DNA sequence: GGATGACGATT
DNA sequence: CGCGGTAGCAGTAGG
DNA sequence: GGATGACGATT
DNA sequence: CGCGGTAGCAGTAGG
Protein backbone atom coordinates (compact mmCIF):
# COMPACT_ATOMS: atom_id res chain seq x y z
CA UNK A 1 0.00 0.00 0.00
CA UNK A 2 3.13 2.16 -0.68
CA UNK A 3 2.63 4.39 -3.77
CA UNK A 4 5.26 3.83 -5.94
CA UNK A 5 6.63 4.80 -9.12
CA UNK A 6 7.79 1.85 -11.69
CA UNK A 7 10.53 2.71 -14.62
CA UNK A 8 9.81 -0.46 -16.90
CA UNK A 9 6.91 -2.76 -17.11
CA UNK A 10 8.71 -5.89 -16.41
CA UNK A 11 9.12 -4.80 -12.75
CA UNK A 12 5.72 -4.14 -12.61
CA UNK A 13 5.22 -7.74 -13.92
CA UNK A 14 7.88 -9.16 -11.45
CA UNK A 15 6.77 -7.70 -8.71
CA UNK A 16 3.51 -9.00 -9.46
CA UNK A 17 4.65 -12.47 -10.08
CA UNK A 18 6.73 -13.32 -6.62
CA UNK A 19 2.99 -12.10 -4.38
CA UNK A 20 1.87 -14.42 -6.93
CA UNK A 21 3.78 -17.40 -6.37
CA UNK A 22 3.51 -17.14 -2.86
CA UNK A 23 0.03 -16.84 -2.69
CA UNK A 24 -0.17 -19.76 -4.92
CA UNK A 25 1.81 -21.93 -2.54
CA UNK A 26 -0.39 -20.26 0.41
CA UNK A 27 -3.34 -21.21 -1.51
CA UNK A 28 -2.39 -24.62 -2.05
CA UNK A 29 -1.95 -24.94 1.66
CA UNK A 30 -4.75 -23.62 2.68
CA UNK A 31 -6.67 -25.85 0.64
CA UNK A 32 -5.00 -28.70 2.19
CA UNK A 33 -5.94 -27.55 5.38
CA UNK A 34 -9.76 -27.11 5.00
CA UNK A 35 -9.66 -30.30 2.90
CA UNK A 36 -8.24 -32.34 5.62
CA UNK A 37 -11.02 -30.76 7.90
CA UNK A 38 -13.68 -31.90 5.57
CA UNK A 39 -12.11 -35.34 5.49
CA UNK A 40 -12.62 -35.57 8.94
CA UNK A 41 -16.14 -34.22 9.15
CA UNK A 42 -17.38 -36.43 6.50
CA UNK A 43 -15.84 -39.45 8.81
CA UNK A 44 -17.59 -38.96 11.26
CA UNK A 45 -20.72 -38.24 10.12
CA UNK A 46 -20.00 -41.58 8.75
CA UNK A 47 -18.66 -43.64 12.06
CA UNK A 48 -22.27 -41.82 13.91
CA UNK A 49 -24.49 -42.93 11.09
CA UNK A 50 -23.04 -46.50 11.58
CA UNK A 51 -22.73 -46.44 14.98
CA UNK A 52 -26.73 -45.63 15.06
CA UNK A 53 -27.19 -48.33 12.34
CA UNK A 54 -24.99 -51.05 14.42
CA UNK A 55 -27.82 -49.29 17.61
CA UNK A 56 -24.37 -48.77 19.65
CA UNK A 57 -25.57 -45.44 19.70
CA UNK A 58 -29.09 -44.50 20.29
CA UNK A 59 -29.99 -40.86 20.03
CA UNK A 60 -33.73 -41.63 20.55
CA UNK A 61 -34.82 -39.35 23.57
CA UNK A 62 -32.03 -39.30 26.43
CA UNK A 63 -31.48 -35.52 26.76
CA UNK A 64 -29.40 -33.56 24.84
CA UNK A 65 -26.58 -33.22 27.96
CA UNK A 66 -25.98 -36.60 28.00
CA UNK A 67 -26.11 -37.30 24.34
CA UNK A 68 -23.11 -34.45 24.00
CA UNK A 69 -21.37 -36.58 26.75
CA UNK A 70 -21.51 -39.75 25.10
CA UNK A 71 -20.47 -37.98 22.08
CA UNK A 72 -17.17 -36.29 23.13
CA UNK A 73 -16.32 -39.72 25.23
CA UNK A 74 -16.45 -41.64 21.68
CA UNK A 75 -13.75 -39.43 20.39
CA UNK A 76 -16.21 -37.56 18.32
CA UNK A 77 -14.50 -33.89 17.64
CA UNK A 78 -16.90 -30.56 17.60
CA UNK A 79 -17.39 -28.64 14.66
CA UNK A 80 -17.69 -24.84 14.45
CA UNK A 81 -19.03 -23.11 11.49
CA UNK A 82 -15.91 -22.58 9.26
CA UNK A 83 -15.42 -26.30 9.89
CA UNK A 84 -12.16 -26.35 12.01
CA UNK A 85 -12.29 -29.67 14.55
CA UNK A 86 -11.82 -28.99 18.21
CA UNK A 87 -10.80 -32.31 20.07
CA UNK A 88 -10.06 -29.90 23.39
CA UNK A 89 -13.11 -31.15 25.87
CA UNK A 90 -19.85 -21.43 21.19
CA UNK A 91 -17.91 -20.14 18.03
CA UNK A 92 -14.26 -20.89 19.72
CA UNK A 93 -15.14 -24.71 20.59
CA UNK A 94 -17.59 -25.88 17.67
CA UNK A 95 -20.76 -27.98 18.97
CA UNK A 96 -22.06 -31.20 17.88
CA UNK A 97 -24.40 -29.90 14.89
CA UNK A 98 -22.77 -31.40 12.28
CA UNK A 99 -24.26 -34.99 13.39
CA UNK A 100 -27.45 -34.03 15.27
CA UNK A 101 -27.80 -31.40 12.63
CA UNK A 102 -28.23 -33.85 9.95
CA UNK A 103 -31.47 -34.48 8.30
CA UNK A 104 -32.91 -38.17 9.15
CA UNK A 105 -32.59 -38.76 5.81
CA UNK A 106 -28.95 -39.47 5.92
CA UNK A 107 -30.17 -42.56 8.25
CA UNK A 108 -31.73 -44.16 4.89
CA UNK A 109 -28.95 -46.97 3.72
CA UNK A 110 -29.48 -44.34 0.42
CA UNK A 111 -28.29 -41.41 1.85
CA UNK A 112 -25.27 -43.28 4.11
CA UNK A 113 -23.51 -44.68 0.76
CA UNK A 114 -23.82 -41.23 -0.77
CA UNK A 115 -21.99 -39.80 2.15
CA UNK A 116 -19.52 -42.59 1.89
CA UNK A 117 -18.92 -41.68 -1.50
CA UNK A 118 -18.64 -38.16 -0.97
CA UNK A 119 -15.68 -39.02 1.82
CA UNK A 120 -13.92 -41.10 -0.95
CA UNK A 121 -13.91 -37.84 -3.30
CA UNK A 122 -12.80 -35.36 -0.79
CA UNK A 123 -9.92 -37.34 -0.37
CA UNK A 124 -9.45 -38.29 -3.90
CA UNK A 125 -8.90 -34.75 -3.77
CA UNK A 126 -6.64 -34.07 -1.13
CA UNK A 127 -4.55 -36.81 -2.38
CA UNK A 128 -4.38 -35.30 -6.20
CA UNK A 129 -3.85 -31.60 -4.51
CA UNK A 130 -0.94 -32.98 -2.09
CA UNK A 131 0.75 -34.17 -5.39
CA UNK A 132 0.77 -30.51 -7.13
CA UNK A 133 3.61 -27.45 -6.93
CA UNK A 134 2.30 -24.07 -6.78
CA UNK A 135 3.55 -23.84 -10.31
CA UNK A 136 1.41 -26.53 -10.92
CA UNK A 137 -1.88 -25.22 -10.04
CA UNK A 138 -0.63 -22.11 -10.79
CA UNK A 139 0.00 -23.45 -14.84
CA UNK A 140 -3.49 -24.84 -14.80
CA UNK A 141 -5.41 -21.69 -14.43
CA UNK A 142 -2.73 -20.28 -16.80
CA UNK A 143 -4.04 -22.53 -19.78
CA UNK A 144 -7.60 -23.00 -18.61
CA UNK A 145 -7.28 -19.37 -19.49
CA UNK A 146 -5.85 -19.74 -22.33
CA UNK A 147 -8.89 -21.52 -23.67
CA UNK A 148 -11.34 -18.93 -21.88
CA UNK A 149 -9.42 -16.45 -23.56
CA UNK A 150 -9.05 -17.60 -26.68
CA UNK A 151 -13.38 -18.22 -26.66
CA UNK A 152 -13.25 -14.53 -25.10
CA UNK A 153 -11.58 -13.27 -28.70
CA UNK A 154 -14.06 -15.12 -30.73
CA UNK A 155 -17.42 -13.71 -29.22
CA UNK A 156 -15.71 -9.98 -29.14
CA UNK A 157 -14.58 -10.43 -32.74
CA UNK A 158 -18.62 -11.37 -33.61
CA UNK A 159 -19.84 -8.58 -31.72
CA UNK A 160 -17.64 -6.03 -33.72
CA UNK B 1 -4.79 8.98 -4.03
CA UNK B 2 -6.24 5.95 -2.75
CA UNK B 3 -9.44 6.30 -4.91
CA UNK B 4 -7.51 7.36 -8.07
CA UNK B 5 -4.98 5.18 -7.98
CA UNK B 6 -4.73 1.55 -8.78
CA UNK B 7 -2.97 -1.17 -6.92
CA UNK B 8 -0.10 -2.74 -9.02
CA UNK B 9 -1.44 -6.28 -8.07
CA UNK B 10 -5.13 -6.44 -9.91
CA UNK B 11 -5.03 -3.06 -11.30
CA UNK B 12 -7.80 -1.44 -9.23
CA UNK B 13 -9.28 1.69 -7.56
CA UNK B 14 -11.16 1.03 -4.68
CA UNK B 15 -14.35 1.66 -6.70
CA UNK B 16 -13.62 -1.11 -9.33
CA UNK B 17 -12.60 -3.91 -6.44
CA UNK B 18 -15.90 -3.02 -4.79
CA UNK B 19 -18.00 -3.52 -7.56
CA UNK B 20 -16.09 -6.96 -8.55
CA UNK B 21 -16.21 -7.67 -4.84
CA UNK B 22 -20.01 -7.58 -5.43
CA UNK B 23 -20.39 -9.54 -8.42
CA UNK B 24 -18.87 -12.38 -6.48
CA UNK B 25 -20.96 -11.99 -3.37
CA UNK B 26 -23.65 -12.24 -5.52
CA UNK B 27 -24.23 -14.30 -8.21
CA UNK B 28 -23.66 -12.31 -11.37
CA UNK B 29 -24.29 -15.13 -14.40
CA UNK B 30 -27.81 -13.94 -15.23
CA UNK B 31 -27.82 -10.01 -15.96
CA UNK B 32 -29.51 -7.40 -13.78
CA UNK B 33 -29.34 -3.83 -14.84
CA UNK B 34 -27.04 -1.26 -13.69
CA UNK B 35 -28.85 1.00 -11.97
CA UNK B 36 -29.58 -1.67 -9.56
CA UNK B 37 -26.15 -3.79 -9.20
CA UNK B 38 -24.80 -0.02 -8.15
CA UNK B 39 -26.76 0.57 -5.37
CA UNK B 40 -25.87 -3.41 -4.39
CA UNK B 41 -22.63 -3.26 -4.30
CA UNK B 42 -22.53 0.35 -2.70
CA UNK B 43 -25.01 -1.38 -0.01
CA UNK B 44 -22.76 -4.17 0.69
CA UNK B 45 -19.83 -3.19 0.29
CA UNK B 46 -20.02 0.14 2.80
CA UNK B 47 -19.60 2.54 -0.35
CA UNK B 48 -20.03 6.21 1.02
CA UNK B 49 -20.11 7.63 -2.37
CA UNK C 1 -23.07 -9.49 -15.75
CA UNK C 2 -20.26 -11.37 -15.34
CA UNK C 3 -17.84 -12.00 -17.62
CA UNK C 4 -17.71 -16.38 -18.53
CA UNK C 5 -13.75 -14.77 -18.42
CA UNK C 6 -13.51 -13.06 -14.94
CA UNK C 7 -13.78 -16.06 -12.31
CA UNK C 8 -10.69 -17.57 -14.29
CA UNK C 9 -8.61 -14.75 -14.26
CA UNK C 10 -9.89 -14.23 -10.43
CA UNK C 11 -9.82 -17.38 -8.83
CA UNK C 12 -12.36 -18.25 -6.82
CA UNK C 13 -9.67 -20.84 -4.33
CA UNK C 14 -7.89 -17.31 -3.87
CA UNK C 15 -10.66 -15.59 -2.04
CA UNK C 16 -10.03 -16.77 1.35
CA UNK C 17 -6.37 -15.78 1.27
CA UNK C 18 -7.17 -11.92 0.67
CA UNK C 19 -7.52 -10.21 3.79
CA UNK C 20 -11.02 -8.43 3.77
CA UNK C 21 -11.07 -4.64 4.84
CA UNK C 22 -13.13 -4.39 8.29
CA UNK C 23 -15.29 -0.99 7.24
CA UNK C 24 -18.37 0.33 9.55
CA UNK C 25 -18.10 -2.80 11.99
CA UNK C 26 -18.42 -4.83 8.80
CA UNK C 27 -16.75 -6.90 6.30
CA UNK C 28 -15.85 -5.39 3.19
CA UNK C 29 -13.87 -6.47 0.02
CA UNK C 30 -10.51 -6.92 0.67
CA UNK C 31 -7.41 -4.76 0.08
CA UNK C 32 -5.96 -6.24 -3.01
CA UNK C 33 -7.11 -9.49 -5.41
CA UNK C 34 -4.87 -11.34 -6.81
CA UNK C 35 -5.72 -12.30 -10.56
CA UNK C 36 -3.52 -15.35 -11.98
CA UNK C 37 -1.61 -12.44 -14.46
CA UNK C 38 -1.36 -8.67 -13.79
CA UNK C 39 -4.60 -6.93 -14.78
CA UNK C 40 -2.75 -3.94 -14.31
CA UNK C 41 -0.59 -4.47 -17.40
CA UNK C 42 -4.14 -6.02 -19.67
CA UNK C 43 -6.43 -2.81 -18.84
CA UNK C 44 -4.25 -0.11 -17.82
CA UNK C 45 -5.21 2.94 -15.65
CA UNK C 46 -5.51 6.23 -15.47
CA UNK C 47 -5.48 8.51 -12.27
CA UNK C 48 -5.36 11.83 -10.52
CA UNK C 49 -4.74 12.76 -7.46
CA UNK C 50 -2.70 14.28 -5.25
CA UNK C 51 0.75 15.09 -5.72
CA UNK C 52 0.81 11.40 -7.65
CA UNK C 53 -0.48 11.18 -11.16
CA UNK C 54 -0.56 8.05 -13.52
CA UNK C 55 -1.02 6.39 -16.49
CA UNK C 56 -0.30 3.15 -18.01
CA UNK C 57 -0.87 1.37 -20.97
CA UNK C 58 -2.73 -1.41 -22.01
CA UNK C 59 -0.65 -4.75 -23.08
CA UNK C 60 -1.17 -7.86 -24.84
CA UNK C 61 -2.17 -10.68 -22.45
CA UNK C 62 -0.28 -13.48 -24.46
CA UNK C 63 2.78 -11.53 -24.06
CA UNK C 64 2.08 -11.10 -20.27
CA UNK C 65 1.74 -14.63 -19.89
CA UNK C 66 4.87 -15.84 -22.31
CA UNK C 67 7.01 -13.54 -19.70
CA UNK C 68 5.07 -15.34 -16.69
CA UNK C 69 6.70 -18.40 -17.94
CA UNK C 70 9.90 -17.30 -18.61
CA UNK C 71 9.79 -15.80 -14.50
CA UNK C 72 8.60 -20.00 -13.85
CA UNK C 73 11.74 -20.81 -15.75
CA UNK C 74 14.46 -18.37 -14.82
CA UNK C 75 14.67 -17.66 -18.40
CA UNK C 76 15.16 -13.93 -19.58
CA UNK C 77 12.03 -11.42 -20.02
CA UNK C 78 11.12 -10.44 -23.71
CA UNK C 79 10.35 -6.32 -23.53
CA UNK C 80 6.50 -6.11 -24.23
CA UNK C 81 4.54 -2.91 -26.07
CA UNK C 82 1.55 -0.81 -25.37
CA UNK C 83 -1.34 -3.47 -26.93
CA UNK C 84 -4.94 -2.80 -27.90
CA UNK C 85 -7.85 -5.32 -28.56
CA UNK C 86 -9.38 -5.39 -31.95
CA UNK C 87 -6.90 -2.29 -32.33
CA UNK C 88 -5.82 -2.01 -36.40
CA UNK C 89 -2.83 0.44 -36.46
CA UNK C 90 1.05 0.30 -35.62
CA UNK C 91 3.05 1.21 -32.43
CA UNK C 92 7.00 2.26 -32.85
CA UNK C 93 8.95 2.65 -29.93
CA UNK C 94 11.13 5.39 -30.24
CA UNK C 95 12.53 5.89 -26.76
CA UNK C 96 12.80 3.56 -23.90
CA UNK C 97 9.73 4.47 -22.42
CA UNK C 98 8.12 6.56 -24.98
CA UNK D 1 -43.68 -41.05 18.59
CA UNK D 2 -44.23 -44.39 16.25
CA UNK D 3 -40.38 -44.25 16.06
CA UNK D 4 -39.58 -44.05 19.63
CA UNK D 5 -41.76 -46.91 20.13
CA UNK D 6 -40.02 -48.97 17.63
CA UNK D 7 -42.83 -49.67 15.99
CA UNK D 8 -41.18 -47.24 13.20
CA UNK D 9 -37.62 -47.99 11.61
CA UNK D 10 -35.96 -45.62 8.83
CA UNK D 11 -32.32 -47.17 9.57
CA UNK D 12 -31.05 -48.52 6.53
CA UNK D 13 -34.28 -49.53 4.38
CA UNK D 14 -34.39 -47.70 0.87
CA UNK D 15 -36.42 -44.60 0.98
CA UNK D 16 -39.20 -46.22 -1.35
CA UNK D 17 -39.85 -48.89 1.20
CA UNK D 18 -40.07 -46.09 3.92
CA UNK D 19 -42.55 -44.16 1.68
CA UNK D 20 -44.38 -47.20 1.44
CA UNK D 21 -44.82 -47.72 4.95
CA UNK D 22 -45.36 -44.22 5.27
CA UNK D 23 -48.06 -44.12 3.20
CA UNK D 24 -49.60 -47.54 4.62
CA UNK D 25 -49.94 -45.92 7.87
CA UNK D 26 -52.52 -43.01 6.71
CA UNK D 27 -49.80 -40.49 6.67
CA UNK D 28 -50.61 -37.60 4.35
CA UNK D 29 -48.29 -35.71 1.84
CA UNK D 30 -47.39 -32.44 2.16
CA UNK D 31 -46.63 -29.87 -0.53
CA UNK D 32 -44.72 -26.67 0.06
CA UNK D 33 -47.41 -24.26 1.13
CA UNK D 34 -48.64 -26.90 3.65
CA UNK D 35 -51.33 -28.19 2.17
CA UNK D 36 -52.29 -31.76 3.33
CA UNK D 37 -52.64 -34.68 0.81
CA UNK D 38 -54.53 -37.97 1.09
CA UNK D 39 -55.54 -39.33 -2.61
CA UNK D 40 -52.14 -41.46 -2.40
CA UNK D 41 -44.64 -32.83 -7.43
CA UNK D 42 -46.10 -30.16 -6.13
CA UNK D 43 -49.39 -30.96 -6.57
CA UNK D 44 -49.19 -34.02 -4.45
CA UNK D 45 -46.57 -33.10 -1.89
CA UNK D 46 -43.84 -35.36 -0.12
CA UNK D 47 -43.05 -36.90 3.28
CA UNK D 48 -40.58 -34.21 3.14
CA UNK D 49 -42.63 -32.87 6.67
CA UNK D 50 -41.26 -36.33 8.45
CA UNK D 51 -37.59 -37.10 6.88
CA UNK D 52 -36.86 -34.09 6.36
CA UNK D 53 -36.80 -33.05 10.13
CA UNK D 54 -33.38 -32.67 12.04
CA UNK D 55 -32.04 -35.74 14.15
CA UNK D 56 -32.93 -33.48 16.96
CA UNK D 57 -36.33 -33.80 17.10
CA UNK D 58 -36.00 -37.56 17.81
CA UNK D 59 -34.45 -36.04 21.54
CA UNK D 60 -37.13 -36.04 23.87
CA UNK D 61 -36.81 -32.59 24.60
CA UNK D 62 -37.38 -31.69 20.71
CA UNK E 1 -54.21 7.13 -16.06
CA UNK E 2 -53.35 3.52 -14.21
CA UNK E 3 -49.85 5.27 -12.98
CA UNK E 4 -51.18 8.68 -12.02
CA UNK E 5 -54.84 8.16 -10.82
CA UNK E 6 -54.95 6.26 -7.32
CA UNK E 7 -57.52 3.24 -6.37
CA UNK E 8 -59.79 3.86 -3.95
CA UNK E 9 -59.13 0.94 -1.72
CA UNK E 10 -55.76 1.83 -0.14
CA UNK E 11 -54.97 5.11 -1.93
CA UNK E 12 -52.06 4.11 -4.00
CA UNK E 13 -50.89 4.83 -7.59
CA UNK E 14 -48.43 1.59 -8.75
CA UNK E 15 -45.22 3.07 -7.97
CA UNK E 16 -46.30 3.61 -4.16
CA UNK E 17 -48.07 0.06 -4.18
CA UNK E 18 -44.80 -1.42 -5.51
CA UNK E 19 -42.60 0.60 -2.77
CA UNK E 20 -44.39 -0.60 0.09
CA UNK E 21 -44.54 -4.11 -1.37
CA UNK E 22 -41.04 -4.20 -1.82
CA UNK E 23 -40.72 -2.64 1.95
CA UNK E 24 -42.65 -6.04 3.17
CA UNK E 25 -40.96 -7.98 1.10
CA UNK E 26 -37.51 -7.04 2.85
CA UNK E 27 -36.92 -6.61 6.40
CA UNK E 28 -37.68 -2.94 6.50
CA UNK E 29 -36.81 -2.50 10.15
CA UNK E 30 -33.09 -1.33 10.04
CA UNK E 31 -32.87 1.31 7.95
CA UNK E 32 -31.17 1.79 4.43
CA UNK E 33 -30.40 5.01 2.11
CA UNK E 34 -33.10 5.76 -0.41
CA UNK E 35 -30.54 5.43 -3.92
CA UNK E 36 -30.48 1.87 -2.54
CA UNK E 37 -34.30 0.92 -1.49
CA UNK E 38 -35.58 2.32 -5.45
CA UNK E 39 -33.36 0.21 -7.59
CA UNK E 40 -34.80 -3.02 -4.83
CA UNK E 41 -38.08 -2.44 -5.12
CA UNK E 42 -37.92 -1.69 -8.75
CA UNK E 43 -35.68 -5.22 -8.92
CA UNK E 44 -37.87 -7.45 -7.00
CA UNK E 45 -41.55 -5.65 -8.60
CA UNK E 46 -40.61 -5.43 -12.11
CA UNK E 47 -40.88 -1.58 -12.46
CA UNK E 48 -40.18 -0.58 -15.69
CA UNK E 49 -39.66 3.38 -15.44
C1' DG F 1 -62.55 37.97 -19.83
C1' DG F 2 -57.99 34.88 -21.65
C1' DA F 3 -53.47 33.46 -19.76
C1' DT F 4 -50.25 31.26 -16.58
C1' DG F 5 -49.21 28.19 -13.05
C1' DA F 6 -49.49 24.03 -9.28
C1' DC F 7 -49.82 19.60 -8.59
C1' DG F 8 -47.16 14.42 -9.95
C1' DA F 9 -45.55 10.28 -12.23
C1' DT F 10 -43.00 9.58 -16.21
C1' DT F 11 -39.93 10.68 -20.46
C1' DC G 1 -22.65 19.38 -6.51
C1' DG G 2 -26.41 21.28 -9.06
C1' DC G 3 -29.74 23.00 -12.86
C1' DG G 4 -33.30 22.59 -16.90
C1' DG G 5 -37.13 20.82 -20.64
C1' DT G 6 -42.02 18.27 -21.92
C1' DA G 7 -47.24 15.68 -21.18
C1' DG G 8 -51.91 15.46 -18.78
C1' DC G 9 -56.59 17.93 -15.96
C1' DA G 10 -59.19 21.06 -12.99
C1' DG G 11 -59.53 25.09 -10.98
C1' DT G 12 -57.43 29.30 -9.05
C1' DA G 13 -55.35 33.64 -9.53
C1' DG G 14 -53.41 37.97 -12.27
C1' DG G 15 -53.89 41.83 -15.91
C1' DG H 1 7.11 30.43 -24.92
C1' DG H 2 2.48 30.54 -21.58
C1' DA H 3 -2.26 28.69 -21.96
C1' DT H 4 -5.87 25.23 -22.49
C1' DG H 5 -7.45 20.72 -22.43
C1' DA H 6 -7.86 15.16 -21.59
C1' DC H 7 -8.11 11.82 -18.60
C1' DG H 8 -11.28 9.94 -13.91
C1' DA H 9 -13.26 9.29 -9.37
C1' DT H 10 -15.67 12.20 -6.45
C1' DT H 11 -18.21 16.60 -4.75
C1' DC I 1 -35.23 13.17 -21.32
C1' DG I 2 -31.17 15.92 -20.83
C1' DC I 3 -27.47 19.57 -19.61
C1' DG I 4 -23.76 22.05 -16.57
C1' DG I 5 -19.95 23.41 -12.64
C1' DT I 6 -15.31 22.27 -9.61
C1' DA I 7 -10.47 19.49 -7.79
C1' DG I 8 -6.00 16.95 -8.88
C1' DC I 9 -1.23 15.76 -12.32
C1' DA I 10 1.53 15.10 -16.49
C1' DG I 11 2.20 15.99 -20.86
C1' DT I 12 0.49 17.33 -25.45
C1' DA I 13 -1.05 20.63 -28.64
C1' DG I 14 -2.36 25.65 -30.41
C1' DG I 15 -1.18 30.34 -31.08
Amino acid sequence: GKIKKYNSVNEILSEFYYVRLEYYQKRKDHMSERLQWEVEKYSFQVKFIKMIIEKELTVTNKPRNAIIQELENLGFPRFNKEGKPYYGSEELYGTYEYLLGMRIWSLTKERYQKLLKQKQEKETELENLLKLSAKDIWNTDLKAFEVGYQEFLQRDAEAR
Amino acid sequence: NIRSIPNVLDGFKPGQRKVLYGCFKKNLKSELKVAQLAPYVSECTAYHH
Amino acid sequence: ELNKLTRKIFHPADDPLYKYIQEDEKTVEPEWYLPILPMILVNGAEGIGTGWSTYIPPFNPLEIIKNIRHLMNDEELEQMHPWFRGWTGTIEEIEPLR
